[PDB]
Parts: C-alpha cells; structure tokens; sequence
C-alpha cells in the first residue's frame, strides 16, 4: 500500500480483503488511493506477475468527489491501470447496489 | 587506627578508619588519637574536621552544628550539615562568608577554612 | 613563592583553557553546521518559490 | 441476504492456483462506522467477512496520527505471509514495542519515577508513533518503508527529538536515495537486508546524523 | 439610581478527647537511678 | 602550558578545515537540491499542460 | 497544505490538537482537578481554553441577541492571532479577554477593560 | 441520547482509571523512598539520643525545657499534614486527633496554639474559624532538615517565651508564649497501618533506668546539654516529618 | 407555603437541597471517597446523610417483618427535627443512630445507646 | 421561537424558577425587550452560561486567580438575582432596576 | 472436587493463586522493575515464572515446526509435578529448563542438559 502503518502492521497480500473501517472525515479514501498510487511503479515494471490493474468503485458519492478522485489518480499517473465504476447519489438504487 | 564517622541529620557522610582526627571544639582544638579517652564535646560554630588517614591524603570537612564523640571504639562527628573539600566552592565560600547574617558567616567561615584558605 | 604562585596559577589556565578550546571548537562546529542547515532550508525555500511561480503561469 | 450481498461480493477476491493462471484479486472495501460503532449490523458482516480490519478513528486523527489507524485493534490475519524478509525483520518489535508504549502512556510526566528500562520504552514508542506518521498522497516504496522502520526499530531515532523524527526520516531517505541507492537495490531484488547492507546504512546514518540538526539546534549525534 | 443604591447600602444591614496516656511523651533517659 | 596553548591552536586549525569542508558540502547539497526541485517543477509543468 | 498553505494548514492543525487534548482531559480535570495534571498539560489547558474563546466571535446577525456589534476579522490576522496562541504568547491575558470579540486590537480592548496587557 | 451519554461516561471512566492506576504505582515509589529516608535517618537520632542522655546523666535536669511550668494555660500543637490532596483519610485522620488533643487540653484548662504544617490543614481550620499563629507548607512530601529545624526554633521560642508569661499579659517577653509542645503527626507503623499521634515535644520529662568508665565533657556538661537539646528537639521534628512524609505516601 | 405554612415548607426545601447536593457529588464521591471535598461539601454530606437516614422509620406494618413496634412522630416534631438536623445540631451523633426511629426522643435514646450523647 | 428548559435539578438546589440558562434562548431576542431591559441585560444570559461552564470548570481549583474568582462571584450574585418566589411578578421597570 | 477430586483440585486453585499474585505484581514490575519487589514478592515471582513456562508442552502438531516429538503427560503425572513447583521444589533449576516438555522426566533431563 505505500502505507508504513499497514505495510508493517497489517500487511495485505495479493487475494487478501482487508476491510478499511471508520468514522467519516478519517482518511478511508486518502489510504486507499494511496494504495492505488502506490502501484505505479509496479505498472511502469512491465511485468504482469508485478503489475496491479486498479478498480475503484464509487457507490452513493457526489460525482465532483469522484471527479476528485479521478484527479487525483491523473496526478499521480495511476489512471494509466485504473478503472472507476460510479454509481453516484444521483444514480438510482439499482446502480448502487450493482456497482460493486 | 581508629573508626571517624561523620553523621548528618539526615544521612551518614562517611565512615571508616583513620589515624588522627584533629577538629576544634568550643574549648579549643583538639587532636583525637586511637584510644584518646571517652570525650563529648561541641565543634565550634565554624569548625572543621581533618581526618589523617593512612596512605591517603587528609580529608577536610567544614560543619554547621558540630558535636563530637569520643568512645572507646569509635569517633563521631555529629552535622546539622557538612561539605567535604570537593564539594566547595571558593566563590560562594567568599561571598557567603563575610555576610551580615551569623549562621551565614559561621558558614562561610567553615567553608573557607576546610578550603584551607581560612 | 612567585614560582610557587605561578606554577599553580599556569595549571589552573592550562587545565581551564584546554576545556575552553573544547567549548570554542565545539561552538564553531555547531555554528558552520547550522549555516549548512540554513544554505539547505534557503536552496529549497527558493525551489518552492521556483515552483509555486510556475504552479501561478501555468495556471495562468 | 445482506450478510450473503456483501459476503458473495467479497469472496470473488481470491488468490487463484497456479492451473487457473495464479492471477489474484484484493479486495480493498470500506466502511462508514457511526460515533464508531463497529458492532452495528454491516460493520460486523464485514468485518466477519473479511480477512483483517484497518480501524481509523477521529480521535487518532485530531492528534496528528495520520493515517490515523489504531494499531491496537487494526489486525491482518495473513500477517506475515504478506511481507517481504526484511519488512518481517524490521517490523516484527513494532507491535510490542507500540503495545508497551500505549501501556506507558500514562507516566509521561513521571519519567523520573519510571526505571531505566520503561524511559527508554516509552521514547521509544514516541519515536514509533511518529515514524508511522505519512503525508497524504506519499506512497513509500518498500525498500524506503524497510529503511524507515529500520531507523524507528534500531534505536537510530533516540538520540533525535520526538518533533523531529519525521523529517529526519524523510530527509534521510532523501539522502540514501541521493548518495547510496545502492542499499534499496540491494534490497528491492533480494527482498532482505544484508549484513553488508545494513552495515553501510549504520554509518550513512550516523553521517547523517553528524550532518543533521534539530529544530531546537541541538545535535542528533550520539 | 446609583445615589440611591449607595444610600441604602449604608444604611443596609448584612446579616471526645484523648486519654491522657494515649498522648505518647517524649522523655531524655537518665542511667542512673530514681532520686 | 606550551602544550595546551599548541593544541589549542591546532584543535581550532581543525576547526577551520573543517568548517570550510562541511560548508563546501552544504553548497554541493544546495546545488543538487535545488537542480532536483527544479527538474520535478518541469515535470510537474508537464503534467499541468 | 496544496489549496490554504502551509501556515494556515499548520495553524489549524495545532488548534485542533491543543483542542483535542483538552477534551481528553476535560473529564480528568472535572474529577481529580487540574493540579493533579503534569506541567505541560496544564499549560496546554489554560492555551485550550483561550483558544475555544478566541474561537467565538461577535457577528453582526446576533446583535440583535447581545446587543454588540459584530466584527470581521481578515483571514491572515486569524492565522497570526491563533499561530500566536498556540505557541503561548497570550498565556498572560484573562481567558474573559479573548470572549465574543474580533481580532487581536479587540482583544487587546477586552485585556485594557479586564486590566490586562499584551 | 442515553446511550451516548453511557459511552461518554465509560470514556471519562477509564481515562480515571488510568490517571488512578498511575498515580497509584507512582506512591509506591514514594513510599519506598520515604522509607529509604527515614532509614537513613535513624543513625544521627539514636546516637544523639544517646549524647544526650549521657549529657543529664553528669548535669543538673533544671533546664527551663524540660521543667514542668506550673499551672500551664497554652500549649503549642503543631499538626503535620499535607499539601496534596489525594491520600484519603489521611488529612481526616490527622486533623480528628488534633481536634481530640484540643478537648482534652481544654479539659486540662490550657488554651491550645495552633501551628500548622500543610494546605489540608490550614483549609479545614480556615473553615472551622480556628486561627493559626503561623504555618508552613510546601514540604510535606520530601521535608528537609532545614524546614524541621525552622519548626523547632519557632517552637521552642515559643515555649521559651512562655516561661514569663501570666494569665494572658505576655510579661516582661512581650510575646505571649506556650507552656506545653504538641505534635500531631501520622506514624508509619508499616505500609497496612499508619495511625494518627500526638505526642508532647516539651516541656520533656524524664524517667530513670537503674543501672548500666566516665565520659569526659568540654567546656562543661551544662553547656553542652543546653546546646544539644534544642537539637534533640529539632532531631524528634524531623523524624516526626518524615514519617508523616512515609504514612502520606 | 400558602397551605403549609412558612416553617414546614422552608424545612422540607432545605431538607431537599441538602439531598440534591448530595444526589449531585454521588459522582465524585463514588470514586473517591468524601475526602475531595471541600469542607463545606464534607459537612453536607454528613449532613445529607444523616437526614436520608432519618427520613426513615420503624413503621407499624414493619413489625411484623422486624418485631419491632411502629412509631408515629407529630408533624410539629418532624418539622423541628428536621430544622435541627438541616441546621447541623446533630452533626455530632453518628449515623446509626438515625436510623429506624421516630421522633428526637428515639433518636436521643438510640444514640445513647450506640455510645453517643445529645 | 426559542425554549425555556426547566429542569428538577436546578429546581430542587433552589434555582427556582428552574430555568436552565445554558440551553434556554429566545430566537427574537432584543426586539422583544424594552429599550431599558435590553440595556441592562444584554450579555446576561451570555454571562450566566460561561458563568456555569466556569463553576464547572473551577470545582477542584484550589488556586484561581483574580478574574476567575470575580467572575464566580458576579455569576453567583446573579444566579440569587434571577431566583423568584410563586405569585411574585415584578413590574417591568422594576425588573430592570433589579438587573442593573 | 466432586468431579476431579481434591489433591487436583488443590494443586490447581494453588497454581491459580500464584499465577495471579504474579499477574498483579506485572505491572509493578514493568514500571518500577523488580527491585522495588519485597523478597517474598521475588520469590513468588521466580516460582510462578517456572510454573507459567512448565505449563507449556511440545505438542504433537508443534513436530513439524520444530523437530522434537510430542509428549503425553498422564494426569496424575502432571498433578504430581505442579504440586511439587508449586510447593517450591524446582525454584533453583533455571527457567529455560521449563521450556516446552513433558513430565519431571523430562524435567530432570532439560535440567541436566542445562
Ligand atoms: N495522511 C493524511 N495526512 C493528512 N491529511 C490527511 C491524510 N489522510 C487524509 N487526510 C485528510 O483527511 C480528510 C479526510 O480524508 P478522506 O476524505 O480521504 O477520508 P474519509 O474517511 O474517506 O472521508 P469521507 O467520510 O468524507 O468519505 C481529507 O481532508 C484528507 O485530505
Ligand atoms: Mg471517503
């Protein structure tokens, strides 16, 4: 994850689901697109045993959070591997409970 | 050789042989030797004590609120407080002495004669 | 006596002065050291200058 | 079927044998707790669900914990097994070291009625909890986190003031990466830290350290 | 109203033991014998 | 004496060389911090356009 | 940092750890009192608590309420005042100084009313 | 709303636990280092007690300190408590004794003179409209000799300046002194008991022990027994101090 | 007061903020003892104590659970009881004796009893 | 339009009417005041809630200073001003002298 | 008692005893360390360190990890045992000598291989 607190913690491995639970306003989205910036380097690799393909799935946000997120992944190169599925609030309940 | 032990209020100073232990008490100086008679006596306001030992150097005391004791085993100083040789420092030994306060000045005065300034 | 007086005043200058040597290098250690600091805080306060001029063109 | 919802969603992650291929998915969910109530109903499928939790909290977080995880709860059932050698090296102390320190939280002001032993414990633990401490949008490579923990974990960081930990490590890694890559190459293709290796990064901090000074201007040296 | 106040604050009116041998004596020893 | 006076001077003999060597450094290290942000500032520039 | 800058981003991070560590001991100070806490913590409750007040401000829409008028205050003299309260420099004026007022002429104002000065 | 406020108690409940827990361990190394100091203290207090018998032994036990005054109507209670507040009964303890000492002093017909060691007394006589004539605090948990030998020179001035002292007029003194010395103070028995005592400072009495080379004194054993029991009375203020210090913790 | 009168209502108002204070402090006493308390807090509580002990009585219908008689205390008895015991003129009884009685005599007899005298 | 919370706390410690002044606020304020009343009151419901939050704060301080002790005792001063017997209206002026 | 009799019975609540005492004087230990410990205290300590340690076994499925088999301590076997720490029969032999094994076999074995 690029994260020394989990990566020493509570390291993933690859297959793993480690569940990032808390309040609101604590960082669950800042470490997981840390997650996903991280594996830039592993994507320039080349090598698909290193390589990490990315999907982030937006359900019930405000698309300019998602418009955010997106801007963010830009920054750091990683949209280059990634790929969002949004269902925002605007959709309907349908597309919420698909989108994952 | 004969046992000197300095004793504050508070904690023993020190305690061990020596072989002359000269001090000076409200009657004058006065020179312990191994088997000096039993004796009790008061250090004098600015008194300080020189323990002779052997194949040391003397050790000199400066104490406020002496009384010595002379028995037949051993010697013992007595100390509302002491400090030994090392533990003085000449400038607070000047200007702590020649204050106006007694206790201060006694003080001083026994700072700078353990000194050996006087 | 003035031979005497000497000796002990030449130990006590040697034996305060050696200490004081120590204490003036160790100043001047930590003064060029802290004037390398201040070179390094300056080069990258101006490269953030640097950057946040061309952060305002480019936004521009 | 809500438990069932989420627990088919998340059991499609998974770590496919060699005959399928060995390709692998992780699954990365998150949960929106209430005053952080974990035992509410899908805060508890999911965490039954799942392999291990990541528990931020808003109290960690307003005390400059960023990323504000609590260690003490945050477990990862693969554990191990999902670590490169010399990350398992360096981070196996954190959890008792972070654990002891949490214990002598208390006695903060009382280092003089503590022991030798429990001072030094809880400078550590001051020392490891702000080396946890990463900006947003800063990734670390392996090797870099590896060098970190190695400074947090090795005593390196108890002759630094708590204030200063992290920039030290920050300007450190700047350093290495500047003047011995060598140490994180040797590093990212073997997996582990040699004993010439780790050597060499014991004197480049040290150098380091010579060249360092404190927000308080005192030296870091020693 | 001030004055006023001031006037009437002036004139305002605003309203088992010990067993003697529990009690330890500190004494100097003598050697010798009674007197 | 003679000695402490000759250390003296030669500990603070040290003290110069050292100064200047350790000031010489942190020039070198402006230098290349400063040609590092630089670079990422282009970068950055790049990925801005 | 990106949007608002470093000074204002610190300044606001500082305000709310102080803050935080104040409500973290607000329940200790309300059972065992605040002479039980160590020294820096109870610096940090007396900065805590002129940081909540200084927090409160005169608005023109309630002076209909208090009866004072409100106050605007530039965003660069709150990150002056608050960076000047966190690092103590305040530590000397009544925490009644820093209530419902504007920037830090007000509360200069407030300290002169209450007998203060900074 | 309810369980909210049950969650905000349970969160102010365990931060009292641990500040209590702490505070709990850091008295049990105060305790050991009270004891370490009262320790340390024995050896000065049993051989100058031993001086000092030696001394009434070969002197005439007519020293104003330790004749009886006649008809005595004060007496100086000097009640040892502490500055901190967080050891129980212990204050309570204290200051219930000094207030039995004061009924049976009034009892006695002696009015008592109240001097103070500690903030926890000096609250609950403020509050109880007893005036104290002087008091000391700030040491109550490491006293030193320094403020022992303060007490005890206030003491005995105070004792002494009651010898010229009738009915209330302070005499040819000028100050209205005692004609009796009370400490109130908690005694250390060990770390399960430490009870609360009074004992009588001066004027000190003496009890004879029959029997067992003479010592020699100089200049005189009158001298040196009128130098050495102000000590001797300093000697017993400081050991009471510590041990109040120990039982404290 | 209109139906009362001045006396008994003044009485069981003071009576009910003694408990209310008491009800208030049950916080910090629970955890630390009464010992925290200020000295005015410390006498209410004895105070608040005794006067919940008091409240109570051995009723007519109790005995056949105690077998010990009832007792009926006049209303003009209860009122000065309770003036007496709000005005701190029992502080010295201990608290047992409070307990399970009827009127002042009772409570005279019960604390003779226990040792005590009123 | 606003609420007055009574409450059986304050009114058994003798608060008495038991109005609870921290939570207790009328949303017309002023404007239903006389000129004199507003006047005179205008900071008080202000005063007598920092005046509680201070008392509350300061019950185990056994060193306040100078402003802390001076606002404990203005606030208790018109904590007894505020209390009112049943069937004991004052007219308006006379309130306001109270007030001042 | 009823159920496993009165000897296992007693050893076990002595060794509960123990531990416990020992579990309250941890953190006394790790704050202010051992030496504020009166010697009973130590001793008690020293006797529930070895009981703690001889409560660990090599098991069966532990062989795979470290080599050496799994033991089998019969009941009374290790009735007899802690009977015998806890009364203060073994507080001289070293504490890693209690160290994963089985009965005092075992016990004397690891002690003399030390
Ligand atoms: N490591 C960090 N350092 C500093 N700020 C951080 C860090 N991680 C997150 N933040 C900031 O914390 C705030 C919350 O972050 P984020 O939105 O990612 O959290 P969240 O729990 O997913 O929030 P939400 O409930 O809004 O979805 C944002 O301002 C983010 O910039
Ligand atoms: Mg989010």
């Amino acid at each position: 994850t690029g994260i020394k607190a989990i990566d020493a913690m509570t390291p993933i491995g690859r297959g793993q689901r480690q569940l990032i639970i808390g309040d609101r306003k604590t960082g669950k989205t800042a470490v997981c697109v840390d997650t996903i910036l991280n594996q830039r380097e592993a994507w320039l690799t080349g090598d698909p045993k290193q390589q990490v393909r990315c999907v982030y799935v937006a359900i019930g946000q405000k698309g300019t959070t998602i418009a955010s997120v997106k801007r963010a992944l830009e920054e750091g190169g990683a949209m280059e591997y990634t790929t969002i599925v949004a269902a925002p609030a605007s959709d309907a309940a349908g597309f919420k409970w698909l989108a994952p | 050789d004969l046992n000197v032990e300095i004793v504050a209020v508070e904690r023993e100073l020190w305690s061990g042989p020596a072989t002359f232990v000269f001090t000076r008490t409200t009657a004058g100086e006065i020179g312990i030797l191994p088997r000096h008679i039993p004796l009790v006596a008061q250090l004098v306001d600015d008194a300080m004590v020189r323990v002779e030992r052997e194949g040391e150097d003397d050790l000199r005391i400066a104490v406020d609120g002496g009384f010595l004791s002379v028995t037949e085993e051993t010697v013992r100083i007595l100390v509302e407080n002491a400090q030994f040789e090392s533990e003085i420092d000449a400038d607070a030994a000047k200007e702590d002495a020649a204050s106006d306060d007694e206790r201060t000045a006694a003080w001083g005065r026994a700072r700078l004669r353990a000194l050996g300034q006087i | 006596e003035a031979m005497l007086a000497k000796t002990a005043a030449d130990n006590r200058k040697s034996a305060e002065q050696v200490a004081a040597a120590q204490a003036d290098y160790e100043k001047e250690m930590a003064e060029a050291r802290a004037q390398a600091s201040a070179l390094r805080d300056e080069a990258r306060a101006a490269g953030r200058s640097v950057v946040d001029e061309k952060r305002a063109q480019a936004s521009g | 079927d809500v438990f069932y919802l989420h627990s088919r969603l998340l059991e499609r992650c998974a770590k496919l044998s060699d005959e399928l291929g060995g390709g692998s998915m992780t699954g990365l969910p998150i949960i929106e707790t209430k005053a952080n109530d974990i035992s509410a109903f899908i805060p508890t499928n999911v965490i039954s669900i799942t392999d291990g939790q990541c528990f931020l909290e808003s109290d960690l977080f307003n005390q400059g914990v960023r990323p504000a995880i609590n260690v003490g709860v945050s477990v990862s059932r693969v554990g191990g097994a999902a670590q490169i050698k010399a990350m398992k090296e360096v981070a196996g102390s954190l959890r008792l070291d972070l654990s002891q320190y949490r214990e002598l939280e208390a006695f903060a002001a009382f280092a003089s009625d503590l022991d030798a032993a429990s001072k030094a414990q809880l400078d550590r633990g001051a020392r490891l909890v702000e080396l946890l401490k990463q900006p947003q949008y800063s990734p670390l490579a392996v090797e870099e986190q590896v060098v970190a923990i190695f400074l947090g974990t090795q005593g390196h960081l108890d002759s630094v003031p708590v204030e200063d930990v992290q920039r030290f490590e920050s300007e450190l890694l700047e350093h290495v990466k500047a003047s011995h890559s060598d140490i994180f190459d040797g590093i990212r293709e073997t997996k582990k830290l040699s004993e010439e290796a780790e050597e060499k990064l014991v004197s480049v901090i040290n150098e380091f350290k010579k060249g360092f000074q404190a927000s308080d201007g005192s030296s870091v040296v020693v | 109203l001030v004055s006023v106040i001031n006037e009437f604050k002036k004139g305002f009116q605003a309203s088992e033991a010990l067993d003697p041998e529990d009690l330890e004596k500190e004494s100097v020893k003598v050697r010798k014998p009674a007197p | 004496l003679a000695d402490a006076d000759a250390m003296h001077a030669k500990a603070l003999a040290d003290a110069k060389a050292e100064s200047e060597k350790v000031t010489e450094e942190a020039k070198q290290d402006s230098e290349r911090i400063a040609a590092q942000l630089s670079e990422q500032a282009g970068s950055e520039a790049e990925r801005i356009k | 940092p990106a949007i608002v800058g470093d000074e204002h981003y610190r300044v606001a991070q500082e305000v709310i750890r102080i803050l935080q560590r104040y409500k973290d001991l607000q329940d200790i100070i309300a059972i065992l009192g605040i002479d039980e806490l160590s020294e820096e913590d109870k610096q940090l409750v007396n900065r805590a608590r002129r940081i909540e007040r200084f927090l409160s401000q005169n608005m023109m829409a309630a002076e209909q309420f208090t009866g004072q008028p409100g106050s605007t205050v530039p965003l660069k003299e709150t990150i002056e005042a608050f960076d000047k309260l966190t690092k103590g420099e305040f530590d000397h004026l009544p925490e009644q100084a820093f209530f419902l007022i504007g920037g830090l002429d007000d509360l200069a104002k407030k300290a002169e009313s209450l007998g203060a000065k900074l | 709303a309810t369980l909210r406020e049950l969650r905000g108690r349970i969160r102010s409940a365990g931060s009292i636990k641990k500040i209590t827990k702490a505070q709990e361990l850091i008295a049990t190394s105060r305790i050991a280092k009270a004891q370490a100091r009262v320790e340390a203290a024995r050896p000065y207090a049993a051989e100058i007690t031993n001086m000092l018998t030696e001394l009434a032994g070969a002197s005439a036990l007519d020293h104003p300190l330790l004749v009886e005054r006649k008809q005595p109507k004060r007496a100086g209670v000097l009640v040892v408590s502490s500055d901190r507040g967080l050891c129980g009964a212990y204050n309570a303890n204290v200051l219930r004794r000094a207030e039995e000492l004061f009924s049976l002093l009034r009892d006695e017909g002696k009015d008592p003179v109240l001097y103070v060691v500690g903030r926890k007394a000096l609250g609950y006589f403020s509050f109880r409209q007893r005036t104290v004539v002087e008091s000391w605090t700030g040491f109550s948990e490491r006293p030193t000799y320094e403020n022992a030998r303060e007490i005890a020179d206030t003491l005995v001035n105070a004792f002494m300046a009651g010898a010229d002292d009738e009915g209330d007029d302070a005499g040819a003194d000028g100050i209205l002194g005692v004609d009796e010395l009370h400490i109130v103070f908690t005694e250390f028995r060990s770390m399960l008991s430490q009870t609360a005592v009074a004992r009588r400072a001066a004027p000190m009495e003496v009890e004879y022990v029959g029997e067992v080379t003479l010592y020699s004194f100089e200049p005189d054993p009158e001298t040196l027994f009128d130098a050495l029991l102000p000590r001797y009375i300093a000697t017993r203020v400081y050991a009471a101090l510590l041990e109040a210090a120990a039982s404290e913790s």
